């Protein structure tokens, strides 16, 4: 855990970047067969 | 003992400077040090931590 810690820092910030990443990939399928796929 | 009394009444009364006062400040403090390092070591890990 103290060395979990560390990496939960570093995690976090990668974690952080994966849920902005996964937010672009919902809109880009929100965004006809194109509709219905975005 | 056979001594009857007809009401028994238990309080979290402390008057200051008390022995038993001093161990709850001990108790305030451990907590709030756990607390303080908790807080600056995710506010220090991280950046701009709010």
């Amino acid at each position: 855990q103290a060395i979990y810690l560390k990496e939960l820092k570093q995690s976090i910030k990668d974690f952080t970047n994966q849920v902005s990443i996964f937010r672009r990939d919902y809109e880009k399928n929100g965004p006809m067969e194109r509709l219905r796929r975005f | 003992d056979q001594m009857i009394v007809h009401f028994s009444m238990d309080g979290d009364y402390i008057w200051k400077e008390s022995n038993e006062y001093k161990t709850q400040e001990e108790i305030r403090d451990t907590k709030k040090a756990l607390i303080k390092e908790a807080m600056r070591k995710q506010e220090s890990e991280e950046p701009g931590a709010n």
